[PDB]
């Protein structure tokens, strides 16, 4: 009967649309390697869907996936066991070569823009009309790290002015030199700003911007590894 | 405690933003609204500009219509008393035409005529909105993903009160605009089929529902989690992988085996939804025109 | 075995449990001592399914269906025959979801990103906590659990529900609801919105978040940004099986009548309870 006709017809549709599903989801990352980089025997039952071109707005080329994978950078890392399935050692310093939860990917090292072929993100005092709306100003606040002890004091808050949100705040050192802090990994407090994932002496080590008046992809996935990285290798003082 | 990302530490605004062009008619956007800072600690504070077109303005006033003709019923059967509306308000409803006057437009206002009149209003209100929804997309020349995604809400929609109703050949198997009215026509509805849980259709329909819940609790969670990588910026990770992207396929991949990408998440997501309102509607559509009893039916599978 | 970028973020560290005992991978799967727990748990709640299978005389997994305790025996033991595997398939279950999020608690901290996503599943886990442990518990008899089965756990829903008339009446379960439809409306149109705008009309450049945001505003006069709509998921979802919980942890308890009666609270109120007219006058 035509219910019958209906619901087993279902059935194949639904294989179909796990099979488009799950292909569609292998755009990065494949083929899968061994832990030498090489490719890997087994691949799985899914094959690598045929690429696919995205034109990136304001001149900045195109995309197509899958394509050439690449850390494009060295990996300080070692093995710890003569088989597969271990965890692999830093061989120097996990926050200083950007490995585990220290990690960072290399893109592009230009600043997102917006609709308009702007700067995404720029820090306040160079934004015209953004101000504090709500909430407690940090700016002007001493910041402290997870060792209790201060680091530095809030300069100003840089911003997404597409979306009014803000993202960084920027901390003056002791040495007159200044970081990007992400807005998620702080705690704005009435007379502080708790920093839990740095001891006050890792703040000199988070990686510092090129120019004063932007961020590039590359820049901030290098502070935000770093950062986040802290709560696992700054335990030793947190 | 660290910060969970919920809720905004700090709010910062600047200049209402009038948004993109592209090929807008700016003719028809009203003004900015107001700067709402209660929103702003949960998403963004700015309210408006909204486009009224031609479009837009017919569908509001179909939509203002069904609901007011709804509203004269029920404030008729509260015999105009304030005290009555208010108390009785749940159990008011404007029921479709009798059986006997079968799919005929010829029903009397007091018994169906009405239900047919805010029908009509209900059904342009709502497919102009969906022609709305696709030339909102198209003068700023994105995918028509919203719109083809809505019409699958539409299906379960025409289906319950157009589709099936015309195929069994009266507007009494239609739905009653009412509060627990519509309520009871839902358990009625499973009563008299057998029992919708031996409905095949029904069961796939409950499994995405429960689906999109299980999948928004997964995706949501998992872009606050690595929001400190910047990870809801979902369209630039699709263009330039950065390691918001990569701990988050990890997470899920040294969790259950697999996982997806920034873009194809997405791909999940837009189908777990539609399919909850697609099998949904086939299988309503199948109630009674093709199938009597879930149950029999059940026993035999044909 | 390994994702293209993956190898930089296998390192040591994280675990809760056992130092680094467990701390490797099988396949892409990560273990931990909690990985372990889960397997044992699984592995012994699928044995005794099993064994219940033969016990009922049946390996079709259409009629399989694991019963809890008669409610003649309370709140105690019973023989295994007559709901004690239940029980203890109950005990490994709870085992193996708890180790399953204790897990992913440490998967996020080799990962270095936050605890929401297990802090989510916890939600899930305490429905069905309500559901089997909870509500059975304050009522007096595990009997008043539900079966695992394919089929028979979908009768004690109904057999349920209608023990109070139409469940529909019950004032959480349709926030519940409410929840549970919203948030499938947000899942679809995030789904759609990020698409169409990483996939515009063919020769087009990709759209920004920008395009996103006027696209919402023009639609519907507002738009809650690309953070606040993954905020507004979490919260719906979890509001739905918040409320779930508790319109069953209610039923029964506080409340053991038919639903639709409750409403007559607000019918009876002074003022218009006796004025004549509308539907109940
Ligand atoms: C009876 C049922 C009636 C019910 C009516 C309700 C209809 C519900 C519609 C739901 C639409 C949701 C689709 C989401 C989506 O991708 O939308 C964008 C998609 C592209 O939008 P765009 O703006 O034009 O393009 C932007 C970019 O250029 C391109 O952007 P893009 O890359 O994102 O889009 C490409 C997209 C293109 O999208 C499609 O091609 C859509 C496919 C339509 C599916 C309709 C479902 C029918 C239900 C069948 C169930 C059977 C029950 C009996 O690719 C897919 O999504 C792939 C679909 C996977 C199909 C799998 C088929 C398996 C067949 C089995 C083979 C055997 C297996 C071997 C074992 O829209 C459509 O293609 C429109 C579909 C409308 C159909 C209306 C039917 C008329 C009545
Ligand atoms: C690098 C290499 C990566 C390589 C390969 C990766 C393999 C990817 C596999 C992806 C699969 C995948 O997403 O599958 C799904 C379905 O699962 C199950 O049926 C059943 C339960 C079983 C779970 C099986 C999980 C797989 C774990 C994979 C390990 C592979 C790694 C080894 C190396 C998931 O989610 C499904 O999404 C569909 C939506 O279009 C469909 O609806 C399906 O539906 C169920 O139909 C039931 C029928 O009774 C119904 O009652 C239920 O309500 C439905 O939800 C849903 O479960
Ligand atoms: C929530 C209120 C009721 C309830 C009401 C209903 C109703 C009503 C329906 C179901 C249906 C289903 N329910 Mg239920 N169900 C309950 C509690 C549970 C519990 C539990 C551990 O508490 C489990 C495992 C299930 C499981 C299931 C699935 C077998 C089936 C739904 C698929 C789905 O898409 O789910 C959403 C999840 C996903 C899409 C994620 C993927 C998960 C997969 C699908 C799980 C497969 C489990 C497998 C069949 C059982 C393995 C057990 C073995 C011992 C290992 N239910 C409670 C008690 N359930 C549907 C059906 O068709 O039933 C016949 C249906 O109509
Ligand atoms: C006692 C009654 C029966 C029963 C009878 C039915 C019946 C009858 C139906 C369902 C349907 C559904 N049931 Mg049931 N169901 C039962 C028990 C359950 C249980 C359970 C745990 O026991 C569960 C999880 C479900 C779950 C579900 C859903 C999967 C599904 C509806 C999807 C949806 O999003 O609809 C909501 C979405 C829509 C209606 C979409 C259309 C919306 C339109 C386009 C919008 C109009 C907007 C208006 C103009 C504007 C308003 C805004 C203004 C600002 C006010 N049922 C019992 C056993 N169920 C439906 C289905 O599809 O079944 C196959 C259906 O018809
Ligand atoms: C799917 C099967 C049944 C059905 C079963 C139920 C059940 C069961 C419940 C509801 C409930 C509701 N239903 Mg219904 N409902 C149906 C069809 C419809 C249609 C339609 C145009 O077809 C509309 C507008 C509604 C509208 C509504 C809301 C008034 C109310 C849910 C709040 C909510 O979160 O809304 C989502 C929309 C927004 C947030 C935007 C505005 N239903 C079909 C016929 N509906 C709930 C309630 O509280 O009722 C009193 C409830 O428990
Ligand atoms: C005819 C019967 C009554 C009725 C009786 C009931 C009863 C009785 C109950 C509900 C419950 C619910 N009903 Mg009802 N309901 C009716 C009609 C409806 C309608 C409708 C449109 O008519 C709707 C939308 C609903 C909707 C709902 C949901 C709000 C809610 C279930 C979701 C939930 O709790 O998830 C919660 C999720 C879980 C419990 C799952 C937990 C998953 C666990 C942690 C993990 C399992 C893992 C698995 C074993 C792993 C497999 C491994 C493989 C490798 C995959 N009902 C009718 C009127 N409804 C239930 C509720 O509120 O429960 C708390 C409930 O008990
Ligand atoms: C996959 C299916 C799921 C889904 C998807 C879905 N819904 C959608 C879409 C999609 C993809 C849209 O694009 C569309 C949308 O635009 O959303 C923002 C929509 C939509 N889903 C809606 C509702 C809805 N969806 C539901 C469900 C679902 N939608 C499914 C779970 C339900 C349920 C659960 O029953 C409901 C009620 C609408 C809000 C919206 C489409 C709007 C529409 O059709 O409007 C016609 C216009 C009117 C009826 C206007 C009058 C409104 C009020 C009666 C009057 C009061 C307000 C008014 C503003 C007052 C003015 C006063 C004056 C003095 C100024
Ligand atoms: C943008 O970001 C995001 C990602 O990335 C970019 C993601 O990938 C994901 C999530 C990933 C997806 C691929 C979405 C897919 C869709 C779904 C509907 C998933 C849910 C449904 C399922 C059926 C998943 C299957 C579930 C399980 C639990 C499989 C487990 C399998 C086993 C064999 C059990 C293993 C057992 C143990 C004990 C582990 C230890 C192992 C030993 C050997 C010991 C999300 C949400 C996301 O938002
Ligand atoms: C304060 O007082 C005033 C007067 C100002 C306003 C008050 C208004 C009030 C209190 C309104 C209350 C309304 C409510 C509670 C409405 C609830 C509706 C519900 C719960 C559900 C609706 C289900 C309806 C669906 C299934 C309807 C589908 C309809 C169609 C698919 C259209 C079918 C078309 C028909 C019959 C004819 C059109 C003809 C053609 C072909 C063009
Ligand atoms: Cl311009
Ligand atoms: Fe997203």
């Amino acid at each position: 009967d035509l219910a019958s006709l209906a619901i087993y017809s279902f059935w194949i549709f639904l294989a179909g649309l796990i099979y488009y599903l799950q292909t569609e989801n292998m755009r990065e990352g494949y083929p899968l390697e061994n832990e030498d980089g090489t490719p890997a025997a087994n691949q799985g039952p899914f094959p690598l869907p045929k690429p696919k071109t995205f034109i990136l707005p304001h001149g900045r080329g195109t995309l197509t996936v899958p394509g050439p994978e690449s850390e494009d950078r060295p990996i300080a890392l070692a093995r710890t066991a003569v088989s597969e399935g271990f965890p692999h050692a830093p061989t120097g310093d996990p926050m200083k070569d950007g490995v585990g939860p220290a990690s960072w990917v290399a893109r592009r090292d230009l600043p997102e823009l917006d609709g308009h072929g702007h700067n995404k993100i720029k820090p306040m005092k160079a934004a015209a009309g953004f101000h504090v709306s709500a909430g407690k100003n940090p700016i002007g606040l001493p910041v402290r790290g997870c060792d209790l002890e201060i680091a530095g004091k809030v300069v100003d808050i840089w911003v997404d002015i597409p979306e009014q949100m803000a993202r960084f705040l920027e901390v003056e050192l002791k040495d007159g030199s200044t970081r990007l802090l992400p807005m998620q990994m702080v705690k704005v407090q009435s007379n502080r700003v708790h920093v839990n994932a740095l001891s006050s002496d890792l703040f000199a080590g988070i990686p510092t911007i090129k120019s004063p008046t932007e961020v590039t992809l590359l820049e901030e996935d290098k502070i935000c590894g770093y950062v986040a990285g802290g709560l696992m290798y700054a335990a030793p003082k947190r | 405690a660290e910060y969970q990302n919920i809720f905004s530490q700090v709010q910062v605004r600047g200049p209402a933003d009038l948004g993109m062009t592209e090929d807008v008619n700016l003719a028809n956007r009203s003004g900015v609204g107001p700067f709402s800072t209660l929103l702003g600690w949960f998403g963004n504070a700015q309210l408006g500009p909204i486009y009224l077109g031609s479009l837009g303005v017919l569908s509001l006033f179909s939509g203002l219509m069904w609901f007011f003709t709804i509203g004269i019923w029920f404030w008729y059967q509260a015999g105009w008393n304030p005290a009555v509306f208010l108390r009785d308000l749940f159990f008011f409803s404007l029921e479709p035409p009798a059986p006997e006057y079968g799919l005929s437009f010829a029903a009397p206002l007091k018994e169906g005529g009405l239900w047919l009149i805010a029908s009509f209003f209900m059904f342009v209100a709502v497919w102009s909105w969906w022609g709305r929804t696709y030339l909102r997309a198209q003068a700023l020349g994105m995918g028509k993903h919203t719109a083809w995604a809505f019409l699958s809400a539409i299906w379960l929609w025409m289906v319950l009160g157009f589709i099936r109703p015309i195929l069994m050949g009266s507007w009494s198997e239609a739905v009653p605009y009412g509060i627990f009215s519509h309520l009871d026509w839902t358990n009625n509805f499973s009563l008299v089929h057998g029992n919708l849980f031996y409905n095949p259709f029904h069961g796939l329909s409950i499994a995405f529902l429960y689906g999109s819940a299980l999948l928004f609790a997964m995706h949501g969670a998992t872009i606050l989690a690595v929001s400190r990588f910047g990870g809801e910026r979902e369209l630039e990770q699709i263009a330039d992988r950065g390691t918001a992207a990569e701990r988050a396929a990890l997470f899920w991949r040294w969790t259950m085996g697999f996982n997806a990408t920034m873009e194809g998440i997405h791909r999940w997501a837009i189908w777990m939804a539609v399919l909850v309102t697609l099998t949904g509607g086939i299988g309503i559509l199948l109630s009674g025109t093709v199938v009597d009893n879930w149950y029999v039916w059940g026993q035999n599978h044909g | 075995a390994l994702l293209s970028f993956e190898r930089k973020y296998r390192v040591p560290g994280g675990t809760l449990v056992g130092g680094n005992l467990f701390d490797f991978w099988v396949g892409p799967f990560y273990v931990g001592f909690f990985g372990v727990a889960t397997f044992f748990f699984a592995a012994l709640g699928i044995i005794l399914i099993a064994w219940s299978a033969v016990l009922q005389g049946t390996w079709n997994p259409q009629l399989i269906s694991v019963y809890p305790p008669a409610l003649e025996y309370g709140l105690g033991g019973a023989p295994l025959a007559k709901g004690g595997l239940w029980q203890i398939i109950t005990i490994c279950a709870t085992g193996a979801f708890v180790s399953w999020a204790l897990r992913e608690v440490e998967i996020c901290r080799k990962l270095g990103i936050g605890y929401h996503i297990p802090f989510a599943f916890a939600f899930a886990i305490l429905a069905y906590l309500t559901l089997v442990l909870f509500r059975p518990v304050m009522m007096g008899a595990w009997g008043y659990a539900f079966p695992y089965g394919i089929w028979t756990h979908l009768d004690w829903v109904s057999n349920t529900g209608y023990t109070y008339g139409n469940f529909h009446y019950n004032p959480a379960h349709m926030i519940a609801i409410s929840f549970f439809f919203t948030n499938a409306l947000a899942l679809a149109l995030h789904g759609a919105l990020v698409l169409s705008a990483a996939n515009p009309e063919k020769g087009k450049e990709m759209r920004t978040p920008d395009h996103e945001d006027t696209f919402f505003r023009d639609l519907v006069g507002y738009s809650i940004g690309t953070l606040g709509i993954h905020r507004l998921g979490l919260l719906l979802s979890l509001s739905a099986v918040f409320f779930s919980a508790l319109c069953m942890i209610i039923t029964g308890t506080i409340w053991f009548d038919q639903w639709v009666d409750w409403w007559q609270w607000w019918v009876k109120l002074p003022w218009w309870a006796n004025i004549p007219g509308g539907i109940n006058g």
